[PDB]
């Protein structure tokens, strides 16, 4: 659907490869640069929201 | 401690080192002018840890 | 968990009945009447204060910008500031009965206490009457403005092992725990809570392969391979070139990098002379109770640019105190006073 | 102001502006019916004889007056002037040290590997292996993943179609991409793929796929030694027919910066045969860093 | 472009009411499309706008899932200019494809 | 002084999910699944001839052979079985055939 | 476009720090290039930015005398729109050249 | 407050799937597929188990 | 061989072949992926309900 | 584009002098034409500007009836961007027309 | 049946391979966290390698 706020749209989209994988920023704790201005609390493992 | 200054063989460190001497670290220094010369170790085994 | 519009997703709530359950302490009617008579007295009114006692002032930010807000009148009994960036997509217009143009579920930073964008502030400038900067006594290491982050750090102005400056670190330490002057010790557990500074301050450090190296190649996102034969995977086992090695005698030179991340923090700038909190009324604020003059305030925010249209959420802090008066038998007279930012018409 | 006293912002403590009877009642009935939280206390900060208001600094930086840097110790001398009235405690005055430190080849900030963590440890990296006699041409193990029709000049791969409806042939440097090809399990198992392409290491050091890192030499992801050409070899599983497999054999400086070798074969017969069975292992993470509380630094 | 110094003015307070954003497509109470406040569908009142899923205006999509979040109105605006740029680029691509087909046909006819 | 204490994830099972979004793909020890051989071929003048004494190639066209696992689901079901099913009440369990108890 | 009065607001005083102009490449003490303050490169702190002539950031040009003073960083911005304009004009020129050579080829085939 | 809420088709209380988790993602579920000619009888990818 | 109205209520199609050539060969290579979990629930401390 | 609140600043009072609007052709007392208060013809002060119907400047139409009410000045502005859009669209239409002419010529040659 | 010879029926249960994930992970952890840190005299150097 053209509506970017719809669950179907934001579900049926797959991330590109190379940005995040088991080699980037190896050996350090460093949040991804392109994932800093995105709600860490809008996560499926938000324990409060799950409860 | 190793991730604070990053990964990689080479790195640039910006550290703050405190005063640990018992008679100095808590001293309330009165007005005046004092020389505070200290010597920092450069031994690699003692500075770093693996 | 996803900020999807739940109205267009077919989500509705139907309320069948609403009741309230009062709880009455069973106390002997003699002492109950005694307490009632005592609390009906004019000298025994009950006074309450809002915890986040402030006058919230939302200010819109067009994408990739630095902003200039300005109030223009008295600041008697001022307490301090608190600044934080929010996304406009996630901030509702709660001044209306219904907000059709919200179209966003999930955490609401403005009215939930979820401030993930507090790290995108570069520096803050505060000026009174367009002539004097507020903390101007050469108080800070950079006298002219507060400098939250420095992106070059020509001098040694950086604190701990992160992107943030020493003066801003000291300001935050004094504003939240009163720790700067007597050393920097880790604050006790009971004082370090969720809506604090060091409970969310996470320094990070990554080091890049120094793209200025001779023989270095900046690969695109499509020619960047590792485990090529292991999406349902496909390819053949081949040597890789992703993540040029940083350690080992083959290193391709080095270039470090540092940045910090605070996720539930309000940047506090207390209106005190020494930045401590020695009481509700600060050292200043009651230095202006003389009503000698009213000063216009000019504030400037330089901040990291992000593409999403966002909003600044300054909370000019104040004294929001309400005193309830119950003269006799079921009539309540409640009087409010927000001293620095009044509402009496 | 009388207004602040009325609102208890700055007026008086609750226990001394409430009625004495109410104070006694609250003190008595404190275990069960708490009343204290219903009343406000001013908590006013001092307004005089607390701060200088005379334009002095908070943070001061003292550059070293003199310094010497022996190859064993670094001694710095600072002279600090404590104003004329101000007083500090030496709980402040931390030493800010800036510099560059190398952590050496022994540094290893992670367990496992970082290049072929998903690869089998003993698997070969499409290595071309020599025959036992060492006189015969070396045979190949590489597996052709990309599929395309083989035709045109010198029998390249059919990568795509350009603006005209004409074939496009693979650029020898990088085009036979080790990441592009058959997607979906049906092709090659139910449906029959006629022709396929791949990429081969020639004249290699016989390293297992686990490390198998090679620095780029062009801005396209390709790897090959400088001033070294790439040539193609054709293969088929049948006889007297159109070849099925095309391989672009190239020689590259394949290094293993991450892993080391466990059960390594002798170098005399490492490259020919049964050196393919070498299995690499992670490199024992080291985690070199500064000491706790910067201990030992002074 | 030169010396942009973006947001050089002083920013007024964000209005507390709803309808400040110029071109967001909003949502109805039961789930629908509500035209942005910039649009001409708000110059009057329509009685059944609320308590109704499907749209009651000429502009917009008939279903709430078929509407882009940011409707583009007023061709003078940057969004309209960008849309016309995209249309011109698509037309140029169509011309390139037609030329490609004509070249292939000419080559086949020649040989 | 070690109190009996259940695990708060087995007393109250919480099927939060398994987040098995990606495959697992166990791969053979050999990279290419050594099988039937192939002959090196070169173009002499107009047709294809086998290259002299080159018949030990091990090229297998197509994607690698592999088998899926669903690691997350396997681990979750192992946990749930071993911690709840084996402790289910005895009336809900059955003795296996040809086994005497 | 029509009722435009440039600077209709009240201008705020220029900040006294460095990094106000939106898209302007600068230089360090040893030459080099520093990215514009709105680039996605000052979110962090590259310590070696000073005291080097080469560019330690992936973005931007590698040599100081090859980086244009004003570089575009936002596709939505007027700079990005003008860049798209130039690209599409070049595309029209390329299509015109292709059509011209095709016309000469057709004429040669006819004669 | 008492009532009934439908929280929309977007609801999904769990990660992964709940029906055929162990099944390979690309595996067909014992179905019938057609031929290229489409006039031929449809073959099966089946598996006789019992 | 029976006819069933099988559907995917838990998963969505990633790498779906064109609908025209779906029932035939190489329409079996479609691999499903689970939907992204949503976890719709009430707000913290019932914020916004008032 | 996204999240744009139109007029988000505090507006300054409209100036009360004559020339305030940008790029708007005016007229003199004798029904002539005067350039907008942005052209380079207002840096100086021509003597007989307000005494004749014909314009004594260079930029602008020679007659008031042949001059558009709003002239496009500053090519970097939105008006210049729209004019460049129109030029590109006209060029694309001309390219399509000549391609169609070539196609019809080829079709005629086929027979 | 006429021109129907593309069936892919394999009788019996699906051919799989058992793994023993739990013991495998436990052994991996135990090895990588104890055996590598065993003192030098217990460890041995592999054949055809130089240190």
């Amino acid at each position: 659907p053209p509506n970017t706020n719809t669950y179907e749209y934001m579900n049926g989209r797959i991330p590109v490869s190379g940005l995040i994988d088991t080699y980037v920023n190896i050996g350090t704790r460093w949040s991804p640069d392109v994932m800093d201005n995105v709600n860490p609390f809008n996560h499926h493992r938000n324990s409060g929201l799950r409860y | 401690r190793s991730q604070l200054l990053g990964n990689g063989r080479f790195c640039d460190f910006h550290i703050q080192v405190p005063q640990k001497f018992f008679a100095i670290r808590n001293l309330l220094l009165l007005p005046g002018t004092y020389t505070y010369e200290w010597s920092f170790r450069k031994d690699v085994n003692m500075i770093l840890q693996s | 968990t996803l900020g999807n519009d739940l109205r267009v997703d077919g989500a509705t709530v139907n309320i069948t009945s609403v009741n309230l359950y009062a709880s009455f302490f069973p106390m002997s009617h003699n002492t109950a009447s005694t307490l009632e008579a005592m609390l009906r007295n004019d000298t025994n009114d009950q006074s309450f204060n809002d915890y986040l006692s402030a006058a919230n002032m939302l200010y819109p930010i067009p994408p990739n910008a630095t902003q200039l807000p300005i109030p223009s009148r008295n600041w008697a009994a001022f307490r301090g500031w608190s600044l934080t960036r929010l996304k406009q997509r996630e901030t509702p217009a709660l001044g209306s009965p219904f907000d059709p143009y919200f179209t966003y579920s999930g955490t609401i930073p403005y009215l939930d206490g979820t401030f993930y964008l507090s790290h995108t502030f570069r520096k803050v400038a505060i000026q009174f009457d367009s002539s004097v900067t507020w903390p101007g006594n050469d108080r800070l290491l950079t006298p002219n403005e507060f400098e939250i982050k420095i992106s070059v750090d020509g001098e040694g102005y950086n604190v701990a092992q992160s992107n943030m400056t020493k003066d801003w670190f000291l300001v935050q330490m004094l504003a939240n725990y009163n720790i700067g002057y007597q050393g920097y010790h880790l604050p006790p557990d009971y004082k370090d809570r969720t809506f604090s500074f060091l409970h969310n301050f996470i320094p990070m450090c990554r080091q890049v392969p120094n793209p200025a190296t001779e023989g270095y190649f900046g690969l695109g996102i499509v020619n960047h391979r590792t485990t090529p034969a292991y999406a349902p995977r496909e390819g053949h086992p081949y040597p890789q070139l992703a993540l040029p090695p940083h350690w080992d005698p083959r290193h391709a030179l080095r270039d470090p990098e540092r940045k910090f991340l605070c996720d539930r923090t309000l940047w506090r700038i207390p209106f005190s002379s020494n930045f401590m909190s020695m009481g509700s009324l600060t050292d200043l604020g009651q230095n202006l109770l003389y009503a000698n003059a009213a000063h216009a305030l000019d504030m400037t925010f330089e901040m990291d640019p992000i593409n999403e249209p966002t909003l600044l959420y300054v909370l000019f802090e104040v004294f929001d105190v309400a005193r309830v008066h119950q003269p006799h038998r079921g009539v309540i007279e409640v009087v409010y006073l927000r001293t620095p930012f009044s509402a009496g018409n | 102001l009388p207004q602040w006293s009325y609102m208890h912002i700055a007026g008086q403590d609750a226990s001394e502006y409430l009625s004495p009877g109410l104070v006694q009642f609250a003190q008595a009935t404190e275990s069960y019916f708490n009343i204290g939280n219903k009343f406000r206390n001013p908590t006013v900060a001092p307004t005089h004889d607390v701060t200088t208001e005379r334009s002095q600094r908070l943070q001061l930086r003292f550059v070293p007056v003199d310094r010497e840097d022996t190859q064993y110790s670094y001694k710095t001398r600072f002279q600090l002037a404590v104003g004329d009235n101000r007083v500090l405690d030496m709980a402040s005055t931390y030493f800010d040290i800036r510099g560059t430190l190398d952590r050496g080849a022994s540094f290893k900030p992670y367990s496992g590997t970082a290049y072929n963590s998903f690869a089998p440890k003993s698997a070969p990296n499409n290595t071309q292996f020599r025959q036992a006699n060492n006189g015969h041409p070396a045979q190949t193990i590489a597996q052709a993943s990309y599929v395309a029709t083989i035709g045109g000049a010198n029998n390249d791969l059919q990568m795509g179609v350009d603006e005209r409806q004409l074939p496009v042939y693979a650029n020898t440097t990088y085009q036979p991409e080790p990441q592009l090809g058959i997607e979906g399990w049906t092709a090659g198992s139910m449906a029959v793929i006629d022709q396929a392409g791949g990429r081969v290491l020639r004249n290699p050091t016989q390293t297992p796929c686990y490390g198998s890192y090679a620095k780029p030499t062009n801005e396209h992801g390709g790897i090959t030694k400088a001033n070294t050409q790439v040539e193609k070899k054709y293969y088929r599983t049948g006889d007297n027919g159109n070849p099925e497999t095309v391989f672009y054999t190239e020689e590259a400086d394949v290094l293993t910066p991450d892993t080391h070798l466990v059960h390594a074969v002798p170098a005399a017969d490492r490259a020919k045969v049964e050196g393919l069975s070498q299995h690499a292992a992670p490199n024992r993470p080291n985690f070199i860093g500064f000491r706790d509380c910067f201990v030992g630094l002074m | 472009e030169e010396g942009r110094i973006y947001v050089p003015y002083v920013t007024a307070r964000l209005p507390k009411w709803s309808g400040s954003v110029q071109d967001k497509t909003g949502s109805n109470m039961l789930g629908g499309v509500v035209l942005p406040p910039n649009s001409q569908a708000h110059r009057t009142e329509t009685v059944g706008t609320e308590a109704t899923r499907d749209n009651l205006h000429a502009e917009g999509a008939r279903r709430p899932e078929d509407q882009t979040p940011y409707m583009i109105l007023v061709e003078d605006s940057l969004g309209g200019l960008k849309r016309r740029m995209d249309l011109l680029e698509e037309s140029n691509q169509q011309l390139l494809a037609t030329l490609n087909r004509l070249r292939t046909g000419l080559a086949a006819y020649v040989q | 002084q070690a109190m009996d204490s259940y695990d708060p994830e087995v007393r109250v099972i919480d099927n939060v999910g398994v987040e098995d979004e990606m495959p697992n793909y166990c791969f053979p020890l050999s990279g290419v699944q050594i099988g039937n051989r192939s002959h090196e071929v070169q173009r002499n003048q107009q047709q294809w001839q086998n290259v002299a004494n080159s018949d030990n190639n091990y090229i297998g066209k197509g994607n690698l052979p592999a088998m899926e696992i669903n690691l997350a689901a396997n681990l979750w079901r192992s946990f749930l079985y071993s911690n709840v099913a084996l402790y289910l009440p005895d009336n809900l369990k059955f003795t296996p055939h040809n086994i005497q108890l």
